[PDB]
């Protein structure tokens, strides 16, 4: 989940790079 | 007593029978409880005095004379008895040279001390008035300036107030 | 022909627009439809592909942050009304940080059916504010419609006054007065009757056929509306759906070749439907209530062998109940093979729609779990609950957590409910208006105190607002005036007299006896609540007592439905207390006195003998007025008179002519704040604190020191 | 892409200015 | 000799006067003796005896339902203080549960050692108007006197002296009125001047040698003594033992002979409950201290190599500590085969005397608990605590027990103070004034923090009225006036700024410029803090925002220092992320300015070209005052003047001293133009009158949904 | 501009060099950064009268008269320095044998429109002098009414000046 | 011991028979 | 020993009344 | 104050204390 | 408006920020 | 009382009426 | 205490059960 991946732990570029171009 | 006057759900009333030129001092209080018995309020003390109209600032009665060679006049005349606001007074000085110069006023102590007020000096000869003319509502009768020849109340050039 | 264009599913966009070419020109949508999140993006490519051909639509929609836009009626100038099935987050309108607009201008809609909106946060947008959403919502205050251009105090009304048509704007009458409402600055809203409204209105403002509604093109036809109400058929508007025809999704009725090719399909390799539609009730449905089962014969919900409950098993690890979509999620349903959480929010009042998809799970696996709800105010929607099992547990294996319930002033009536417990520590805190009385009931049908244990419960908390209680005290006597009440009743003397330490006196004014209890506001001062502390009385416990508690007034005003009641000065222990005590909220009548003139005292006339008067109460009651009195008098002259003349030099006036011209105020320009502290009623008001838990404290040191002293000089000497 | 904890608006924006153009997506496909 | 009396030790008076022939001929005292438990008797009895021969006592003396009794002049005159080597609960004189106590005596008593006196409910006393005790201790703060008759407002308490026969009379002022300092209606008392205090005055001649005290038969002689300070051997007061001679409960010295046998006596094949009395110290004390014991009959304690540890195995399993009593009972003990229980009363801290007793103490065998103490601070008199070992723990594994201390704030500066809670648990409520952090230290240097659980510590709660923090505030600009003031300061971001609604200020006048370094106390406010709060500024800028927070105080005195401070205000927590922050006070200015007005001019002359003009300041002096321009013409030639006064007319009408027109002519402009502007001024209007609940709750409600939509659109792929 | 002042840390001030019971004014105001500009505010105002002298009022130079060819007399001098404020007023009762006998009720215009009080026609025999001049204590050219004995219309000294 | 006995409960005459003679 | 609850001056009067005055006896412990 | 109205070159003096070295106007009322 | 946003109702520092530039 | 007091008539009215009928000690300013 | 007690300081019911009669 974004906001408990991201708004509770950091989210990196790795924990990131599933849904871009 | 005194008057007693009563109003039932209202914040508002018009006494009447009134006499007119009257400043009322009203006490005012009032009770919600009438069985066991009243319990009234403090007089919180007003007045108020009526509206005026064209009632009796205009005189009561006639104003008149006499008419003597002892060079005197009694003078007379009637005041309201509800007086309207400033009664109308008609102040009069005649003036000539070595022991001459004459008077009379109009004012409510001064006709209750010389019963109005009493002429000295009437016979022939320069007699005038300075007349500040003064009249609150008007009246068939004032002192009308000009200069007052003493002949009795005859043409303008002569005694005249009427 | 009422929708004649095809239906096309849900879907939404989040990219270039090419992917609303897909429509071959629908009419009406099924499932959700959202479009939002595009950037590169500006308004012109908007004047252009408007998409008038749509209809209506039922499931919620929402549009957020697409960058570029001006308004809407160059978007869905024919898109009807939103009905409600599957809202997103209690919402069905959800326009939301949309930027560049400035008018909504949206003519189509006239009675949205339930759910709400929120239109929110909007740095361009005006046009709002002049909209009534009250003639077509009902669910009106749900709706956090808030932070736009309309809010931040910018826009300004250009709607036209002057009929461009045959209309003015109607002065629609919310807020007060009649507001001059618009969408845009040309569209003006639509009024319609009351009655005739709710089955459509003419554009004239006549009725129109019951099952038209909306706008309607022939009044008082069933297949030249534009909307229908429940259902319809093949062109017109309708109540029903005889056979072989069955009902569907509550506005169509559709063929058994229908349903039969819905439950031939699913979502990957399965030709018999996963979510296979059938027919029961004459409606075609996905799933079976309780007591059904289906073998494949002819597509009903045949009745089952036994009970045929519903374990909804969840895939998830828990479940949370926070809007009513959980709830769909979860209506219909029996059964948890899991756990449930419930975390209410907002002014909303839920418990309706709750019980109205829930009150039907009786089963749990795992835990309960009540939390965070502000206006959450009961469980009475769980009306069926029986068990709540442990095959899971939370923290320290418990299973009913219950905890921070800001309004809960109860739970279900505790007189008709039968249930069970089987595992499961408790816990509890922060449960304000929650009585300790009926908390203790709740371990008495628990079925479970071997396993209740310490701490649990936080006697110091849970139940400090809106007293509830066990015991009572009375008035044994009272004497009373218009400005004192003396008032004595009697004693209260726990297990230990030495724990008493006073007396509250709870008392203020009211107009009427519809007043109630008042002790779960905010405990401080202003509350409307002047209170006292006064001392508890001398024993004598040796003689019968004859030295009740009692108390009198430091002020009063006559005529004054007092409404009052007590408290009384406890000490806190660990131990499951009693609440201590009170009396009932006695509204009570004060005694007669007027000493106030009223004020006020008019001065002037309106004719030579007439007067003129006004009066205006004093702020003190006086009884009910019952009348007034007056003894006016007259002055002679006085000697005011009788000291002047003016035949005299120059001339004075003492004012024997009229002169009350009735003159006013222009000095005293009192502006809209009509209030002023020059002085007040108590600054920073004297209201207690941690300044008494000092005399607490001596009250404990007291009893210590008795303690202490009765121990050690008394021993016993058998031995 | 910031190392403080990303949150709202500024999530948002980051997480466009990150990915961009043709990268994310909803996907009821699924 | 001085001191001639035989050994009389303890003894109950209880139920019967004949136990007085126990003082057949008695004048010494050690321990106590209690006057009591005497209920059918009056004053036949006690003036069937009085017995005067007393010299003084040591511990303290005990009165509790006796009726009758008017007082003790007449019984014990011989007495002169009190020695305090042992208490009762915190006093060393008891004046409880008398009926018919007229007064009491007491006339002879001139330095209490030890504790207090307790005086209560005893409703016939009074004359207590004109008895100091700080002249008669050394030490007042723990004395407790209350309920008499003098709690009813009475006794007007002529006592004589320079009044009603001089009679040496020493008056003493303490609070603003000197007063006939005495003990009765016939009695007086004793002044003296820190010349002789430590060792006492006396009217004999003016004081004694300075090993005396109290009083002394002869003036400056060091044998005629009648109390001594330190000492006592062969009729006089001294301040040593001569090491042949030996010292025994701080009264007297004995040889070393009489010390072994007043043990030895007892060493004989009966238990009386009797002590091991051992040389040591030059000091014949009751036992050994550590790294010293006796096994031999050398009669003298001897230091064992390895540790000789003050094992005191408990009685019950446990004990309370709540009173010097209950801590002077273990003084001398550092190892407990037991467990402790702290439960201080009292608004009367007493880390100076277990500093005294437990300041040693190192190692109890089972756990800590705290209990209701509320005026204590810290565990500062621990501070040889290093070990709460796993063995024993109260219910619920636990290890720690501390609650509803309404005033501990720190525990240790963690120096070196190396401890470890081995094993159990924590509890933690009702504990405001304590930070979190430091409890974080104390779970740190335990060890496993892992052993903790949920609420095992409370979050919602210490560090309420006040706590220290993590992180800090700083500023980057401020700017001034002379009515107003501004503040720019930096922003504040936490992790997530949602978090965070806005910023917490303070401010006050403060001309001491050395003010509290306090959060705030605002319990219904009820702190003249004038507080305001500020919604906080925006995310504009995404690396760091180009607008700085600020908020302008305004409507402030001219040329008056202000401090002013502000503090975060968060989202309550849910776990230990953050404590806000805080930025420091700063006493500032404020700017100069022109327009104040002086007050209370004067104008009178003393001759006609002579004028005195005086004057006042204003309230707003506006600081450094430069000097007091003044103007003055012939101002007095109006028109008014040449017209007046004529015959007829009023004589001196225009007599105007003090002339009208200059004068500061009356006004009714109470708040119009730019006060109800400020009209929101107010009383009884609380420092926190928000409902911030509802705020709170709408900015959860707005995170809940942003939360729902971002989580749902976020990843509906692997990829 | 207006005369100046200023103090040295004081709450009190005088003035000097001032003419006897005449009329000034305050304003005390509060400077506090003088160099810039005088930093002083609005003031604090008052009048102020003190110590009234009537030797100004008593004929500083003494008031010989004209003994006009009319049998009148004219009351010449020449006024004071210092007046003493304002010369307001004397006590000029004159009535006898008819109505000439030129009472005057002086201010300051009317001096200066007579230059003094031009009486009747003399009578020799007794005379009251009851005139007196008046500042605003009430001293002036009395005596008392002390009936002068005119001597063949001559010897009316009022030169006590008291 | 002695509160814990009385001021508990209301007691026995039996605990107060342990304080007799 | 009475159905009232026994504290303070309550639990006086009771040994006193219950005492038939001969009380209790402190043996010397020590 | 904020708690009610606010007017008078109140305003415009704290307009100048605010704003200073980044340009101030008003519409002048004065 | 800055004196219909503040001299007929409340205002803020920000409010005023904006009118500054 | 608070910090007014119970002074004038209300003192004598409700002297009278703490007990009603076994009468007091009238005290005007005793 | 009759006027005096309770129109010096603050006065109490108990204080005015006694100087009944």
């Amino acid at each position: 989940g974004i906001v408990e991946q991201c708004c509770t732990s950091i989210c990196s570029l790795y924990q990131l790079e599933n849904y871009c171009n | 007593h005194r008057p007693f006057e009563k109003v039932v759900n209202k914040e508002s009333l018009v006494i009447s029978g009134l006499r007119h030129f009257t400043g009322y001092r009203i006490e005012l209080q009032a009770c919600n409880q009438d069985t066991p018995e009243e319990r009234c309020s403090v007089a919180a003390y007003v007045s108020a005095r009526t509206m005026p109209e064209a009632k009796a600032d205009d005189i009561v009665g006639p104003v008149t004379h006499e008419i003597f060679e002892n060079n005197v006049v009694h003078l007379m005349w009637q005041e309201p008895k509800e007086p309207n606001g400033l009664i109308v007074l008609y102040e009069v000085s005649y003036r000539r040279y070595g022991d001459e110069e004459l008077h009379l006023c109009v004012s409510r102590k001064h006709f209750a001390l010389e019963r109005g007020c009493r002429l000295r000096g009437l016979s022939p000869g320069n007699y005038s008035v300075r007349i500040r003319a003064t009249s609150l509502a008007g009246n068939g009768s004032w002192t009308e300036p000009t200069y007052f020849y003493v002949t009795d109340y005859l043409d303008v050039p002569s005694n005249i107030a009427k | 022909h009422l929708y004649p264009g095809e239906v096309c599913p849900g879907m939404d966009i989040r990219n270039n627009l090419t992917r609303l070419h897909e429509l071959e020109n629908c009419s009406v949508i099924e499932g959700h439809l959202q479009i939002l999140l595009m950037f590169k993006t500006r308004p012109e490519d908007f004047r252009d592909l408007s998409f008038p051909k749509l209809i209506m639509i039922t499931d919620y929609l929402l549009l957020f942050r697409v960058y570029g836009l001006e308004s809407l009626k160059d978007l869905f100038p024919n898109l009807t009304v939103i009905r409600g099935s599957r809202l997103f987050f209690n919402y069905a309108l959800v326009i939301f940080e949309m930027v560049h607009l400035k008018e909504l201008g949206l003519y189509n809609l006239m009675n949205i059916t339930r759910g709400s909106v929120r239109i929110e946060k909007n740095n361009e947008l005006c046009y709002l504010a002049t909209i009534d959403w009250s003639r077509i919502l009902d669910s009106v205050e749900d709706n956090y419609i808030v932070l736009n251009k309309d809010d931040n105090e910018e826009c300004g009304d250009i709607c036209p006054g002057t009929a461009k048509g045959k209309t003015n704007c109607p002065a629609t009458v919310i807020n007060g007065q009649f507001v001059e409402r618009c969408w845009t600055h040309s569209h003006c809203q639509k009024v319609c009757p009351t009655i005739c409204k709710s089955h459509g209105c003419t554009a004239e403002g006549l009725c129109c056929h019951s099952e038209c509604l909306g706008n309607c093109s022939q009044p008082d036809d069933p297949t030249k509306c534009v909307a229908c109400r429940n259902f319809y058929l093949d062109g017109r508007c309708v109540e029903t759906c005889p056979p072989p025809y069955y009902h569907f999704q509550d506005w169509r009725c559709v063929n058994f070749s229908f349903c039969q090719d819905l439950h031939h399909k699913c979502k990957n390799s399965r030709r018999q439907g996963c979510h296979q539609y059938v027919i029961h009730n004459n409606k075609c449905i996905p799933e079976c209530p309780s007591g059904y089962t289906m073998n494949s014969s002819n597509l009903l919900c045949t009745p089952c062998l036994g009970p045929c409950p519903k374990v909804c098993h969840l895939l998830e690890g828990e479940k949370t109940i926070d809007s009513v979509t959980s709830a769909q999620e979860l209506r219909g349903c029996t059964v948890i093979n899991g756990s449930l959480i419930i975390n209410i929010r907002g002014g909303n009042n839920l418990a309706a729609e709750l019980e109205a998809n829930l009150g039907l799970i009786e089963e749990i696996s795992g835990y309960l779990k009540i939390r965070r709800s502000y206006a959450l105010v009961s469980l009475s929607f769980f009306r069926k609950l029986r068990l709540i099992r442990g095959e899971t547990l939370e923290i320290g294996n418990y299973s009913f957590y219950a905890l921070d319930n800001q309004n809960l002033r109860q739970l279900w009536d505790w007189s008709k409910h039968n249930l069970t417990i089987t595992q499961g520590k408790l816990f509890f805190h922060y449960n304000p208006k929650l009585c300790l009385s009926e908390i203790h009931k709740m371990e008495e049908v628990s079925g479970t105190k071997g396993r209740q244990e310490r701490n649990d419960i936080a006697l110091k908390t849970n139940g400090d607002q809106a007293s509830c209680e066990n015991e009572l005290l009375k008035f044994s006597y009272i004497r009373t005036s218009f400005d004192k009440i003396l008032l004595r009743w009697e004693p209260y003397w726990p297990p230990d007299f030495r724990d008493l330490l006073g007396f509250m006196l709870f008392y203020k004014e009211a107009p009427y006896q519809n007043v109630t209890e008042f002790d779960g506001q905010d405990a401080c001062g202003s509350n409307s609540w002047t209170v006292v502390d006064i001392d508890p009385p001398l024993r004598s416990n040796d003689p019968k007592s004859q030295n009740h508690p009692g108390w009198l007034m430091r002020g009063l005003k006559p005529w004054t439905q007092y409404a009052i009641f007590v408290k009384t000065l406890v000490t806190f222990s660990d131990e499951r207390r009693t609440y201590g005590a009170k009396s009932d909220i006695i509204y009570v009548q004060t005694d007669a006195t007027n000493p106030s003139v009223p004020l006020d005292p008019i001065s002037v006339s309106n004719s030579s003998s007439q007067i003129i008067l006004k009066w205006k109460p004093p702020s003190d009651p006086n009884g009910n007025i019952t009348h007034y009195l007056v003894f006016w008098e007259r002055q002679a002259e006085d000697s005011e008179l009788f000291e002047l003349d003016y035949c005299l030099k120059g001339l004075k006036l003492p004012s024997r002519t009229w002169s009350p011209p009735f003159e006013s105020e222009d000095s005293q320009k009192h502006n809209q704040s009509e209030y002023e502290d020059s002085a007040g009623e108590c600054c920073s008001c004297p209201k207690t604190d941690s300044q008494i838990l000092k005399e607490l404290e001596e009250s404990s040191f007291r009893k210590t020191f008795e303690d202490y002293l009765h121990n050690v000089v008394f021993v016993p000497r058998p031995s | 892409f910031v190392n403080q904890h990303l949150c709202g608006s500024h999530l948002v924006e980051a997480l466009y200015l990150v990915c961009g153009e043709r990268g994310f997506f909803y996907t009821p496909k699924t």
